[PDB]
């Protein structure tokens, strides 16, 4: 049961600017990493897998990179369509865990 | 020659644990299968589970799916049976039963058959 | 999942004449998937009946399949006082595999 | 390209154990695995397991042992989720989500709808 | 220069019975990098001395990409016979190249255990050398008709490399790039700087 | 007074081919006859003299060199040839005389494990002369960074292995090579056939 | 020429590990192989794999993968032999031997003088 | 595995006598082959390699010969310091396995 923790659990920014959010390990879990992300009200979809992976159909501007313990996504450009919750998860052993969430919302 | 040799007869003791395993030569062995039943002195018999030589997937009955594990090797083509959680009432015959192959086209059922081991339980 | 009921337990006839083994099911079983078998006592069982009608190899001609629908059936066309021992028959389906009773011949 | 959709409203005692079924269509099926993921109102998203119904594992998570099955049919392409011996703190909103063989077996490329299930009395 | 990067670096690559094809031409191919992928690894040559493949000149080159068991990469070289020979990749008996292999354990195992990596098992036929198969039909192995059911005589053909760190040497996963190269009547572009 | 050519052809281990081995033959006899009960497959390529016409000859000074290569790098064994063994392990001169003899040695020098004794060496700076043997086992430095010794990034070690096999193909199973050098000189024949 | 010393006696518990050490002087390192054989107290000797430093080879025998792990150093010009999750049965006498690149990798020119070890309470 | 087995188990000899020790293998080992002599407490010492090449040191009265399957190893001239076990030996495939061991000694 490798225990994944997110920081910070509150984040806020602007349009158009560029925001990066940590996604930290307890153990060594290679490069099997994923991120989602859950707009309130719907369902979430996988947005990186592996780490460094994109899934088809995302937009250019996310990205991600890690190698193990530490790993980080960073958007370029902020769109209205990106606030929302963000997830952790990892795949290496098993219980496969997830993350607490970072809340994303408009600076007002 | 096709044969099945079986082990030989154990006694055990019951919460202790039991491996019986029986060669297989005279056929092609790496297309077949094997499944174990075990009957009690004038009982009917009791079907316990198979496995695929080839592939490991296994396949246990209801009762008994918890206290059964199946291994094979193909190097010495051997299947080998392990029962745990011992009890008086598994003083049982088993049996270790096979199709037959020509390495094209297997035989259809479970045709060829072995001896038999006596195992008995007690204290 | 799977029930192969039979009857009679207990057979009684003599050498010359023909005897008949009957093994019902419960349900919808495919006539490829299912055996019969037969152990001297204290013997292995051998494989007599696949397929519901074919025979193996080294399985005297005496015996014969009859293999219907759902209620398997087998009539041994002539007897030999080998043929006097216990009989089992095995569902093969999906379901976990099971055995019948067994039947005995006098 | 593919969608799923998954039942409706879902209520039941706690004295009681819930069935829930997953729909899946488009695609290939052979190349598919079924995941179920929970996420209760004042949490966030936990796992249960994977299953890998051509390959035949299945794994779930070890507090759900013995508590969660889910098993699926090859022909009706559908994915089917168990849950036995409720409790008042299992209400929560049931996610069916799959896998991909191009892609990864653990992972959840498409989501279905998810499932109000609650349990009262 | 060559696109080397994307056959050699990629994140993760295709089951063996599911090899890739890749076509290399019109491109300065720089062969003196691939010596510094693993301390140690497999670099036979069939037909061309490795020494003098930096001045060669070819019409194409093709890439070919796997992932394969520890000890089974033996099989993979003209001539030979096995488990991936006859039934996944066959190489041709006239075949001229070389085949690079390297251990691949901090990148292609998990401790739950990989099952992404898969290889055919059951086949009626053999396969020709540079044949690809990947019809997932239910196997016969017996007489009667299973007509798509997973009994017994009736197997699904591909299983699993069930990968995981904890294996030996024997069993660890090992990526294979096969390059074959070939000269015909057209001009060749492929050449070193 | 016959040469000692048993000695040659029938040794129990034949030298590596990095480092050849290499023998002298002078004041006997030599009858080439009897080199001719060898494997039936043996290749016979003479440069300089045709190959059935050896006997009536009165040679000055012969030598002869065996070492062990692959199947398809026996091509490679010729005058004025280029690659890894033409350049870094054996190499002939441009007006080379004598023969070469060739035979396949699949039953004697392979093991179903691996046969690791038999090397070969592929890295060097520059091409060996005519006739020149390194047994050198320096690290090579194939950057700038300087080895210091140290077998890590661009620092590989010049040297491999023939991990022999009977079930390798015709083109990787061992050959064993015995090469003939001929000469004729100021001073009379010491080595004349009969 | 060539002589190789051992380390001494080890005494274990059967939940445990032993370290052997062997260390060779005279000659090149680089043509060495290092190959090890266990001799039974009463029965005949037994072999366990070898390692070939220069080609960074290893072998070991069919029982003892995944137990048994033999490195060697260039420095110290020494080896050594890893034997983890020891048994009753696995007590017996240690030998470290030497196989030369002219002769053979595979057979052992030259010995140690071997270590005892000896599993109990 | 190859299976070697060797004969006959216990030998007895005169101090001049000549004695052959014969080695089988289960299977086909090409001519790879070695022996080894071991005194009662000592550290081994090979002897023979490849079935016919005689190891530098060891006395010439040694002699060994064999294709396949079949091996012996013969003494021209018996010594004193010749009384010990030997040992058969097989470097073709993995898993070298070793003889049962002769053990050879004197007679009274």
């Amino acid at each position: 049961d490798i225990q994944m923790t997110q920081s910070p659990s509150t984040l806020s920014a602007s349009v158009g600017d560029r925001v990066t959010i940590t996604c930290r390990a307890s153990q060594s879990i290679s490069s099997w990493l994923a991120w989602y992300q859950q707009k309130p009200g719907k369902a979430p979809k996988l947005l990186i897998y592996k780490a460094s992976s994109l899934e088809s159909g995302v937009p250019s501007r996310f990205s991600g990179s890690g190698s193990g313990t530490e790993f980080t996504l960073t958007i370029s450009s902020l769109q209205p369509d990106d606030f929302a919750t963000y997830y952790c998860q990892q795949y290496n052993s098993y219980s496969h865990t997830f993350g607490q969430g970072t809340k994303l919302e408009i600076k007002r | 020659q096709m044969q099945l040799v079986q082990s030989g007869p154990e006694v055990k003791k019951p919460g202790t644990s039991v491996k019986v395993s029986c060669k297989a030569s005279g056929f092609t062995f790496s297309s077949s299968a094997v499944q174990w039943v075990r009957q009690a002195r004038g009982q009917h018999l009791e079907w316990i589970g198979w496995i695929v030589v080839g592939s490991g997937n296994t396949n246990y009955a209801q009762k008994f799916q918890e206290r059964v594990t199946l291994t094979r090797d193909m190097s010495t083509r051997t299947a080998y049976m392990e029962l745990s959680s011992l009890r008086s009432e598994d003083t049982a015959v088993y049996y270790c039963a096979a199709p037959n192959c020509n390495s094209t086209t297997c035989h259809d059922g479970f045709d060829i058959w072995g001896q038999g081991t006596v195992v008995t339980v007690s204290s | 999942e799977i029930v192969l009921t039979q009857s009679p337990g207990t057979l009684s006839l003599s050498p010359g004449e023909r005897a008949t083994l009957s093994c019902r099911a419960s349900q919808s079983v495919r006539s490829s998937y299912l055996g019969w078998y037969q152990q001297k006592p204290g013997q292995a069982p051998r494989l007599l009946i696949y397929g519901a009608s074919s025979r193996a190899t080294g399985i005297p001609d005496r015996f014969s399949g009859s293999g219907s629908g759902t209620d398997f059936t087998l009539t041994i066309s002539r007897l030999e006082s080998e043929d006097f021992a216990v009989y089992y028959c095995q569902q093969y389906d999906n379901s976990p595999w099971t055995f019948g009773q067994g039947t005995k011949v006098e | 390209q593919v969608q799923l959709v998954q039942s409706g409203a879902e209520v039941k005692k706690p004295g009681s154990s819930v069935k829930v079924s997953c729909k899946a269509s488009g695609g290939t099926f052979s190349s598919y695995s079924f995941i179920w993921v929970r996420q209760a109102p004042g949490q966030g998203l936990e796992w249960m397991g994977r299953i890998i119904p051509i390959l035949g594992i299945a794994n779930y998570a070890q507090k759900f042992q013995g508590r969660v099955t889910i098993t699926a049919d090859k022909s009706t392409t559908t994915a089917y989720m168990e849950l036995s011996s409720l409790r008042s703190e299992d209400t929560a909103v049931y996610y069916c989500a799959r896998g991909t063989e191009y892609g990864d077996y653990d992972v959840s490329h498409d989501w279905g709808q998810g499932t109000l299930v609650t349990v009262s009395s | 220069l060559c696109p080397f990067d994307e056959v050699f670096n990629a994140t993760r690559f295709a089951s063996v019975y599911a090899w890739n094809r890749k076509r290399i031409s019109n491109c300065v191919a720089d062969y003196s990098v691939l010596y510094n992928l693993a301390p140690f690894f497999t670099f036979k040559c069939y037909g061309v001395s490795p020494t003098k493949l930096n001045d060669l000149c070819f019409t194409n080159v093709y890439a070919d990409s796997f992932v394969i068991r520890g000890d089974e990469v033996r099989q993979i070289a003209p001539g030979q016979t096995g488990n991936i020979a006859d039934y996944n990749y066959k190489l041709p008996d006239d075949f001229t190249g070389c085949v690079i292999a390297w251990n691949s354990n901090k990148l292609d195992s998990k401790v739950s255990g990989n099952y992404n990596y898969l290889y055919r098992l059951f086949r009626k036929s053999n396969l020709k050398p540079f044949e690809r198969d990947i019809s997932t039909e239910i196997y016969q192995a017996g007489n009667k008709p299973c007509n798509g059911v997973a009994g017994f005589n009736c197997y699904f053909p591909l299983r699993s490399y069930s990968f995981r760190p904890t294996y030996g040497v024997g069993h660890q996963p090992y990526r294979v790039v096969v390059l074959s190269f070939e000269l015909l009547h057209a001009p060749a572009t492929v050449c070193g700087p």
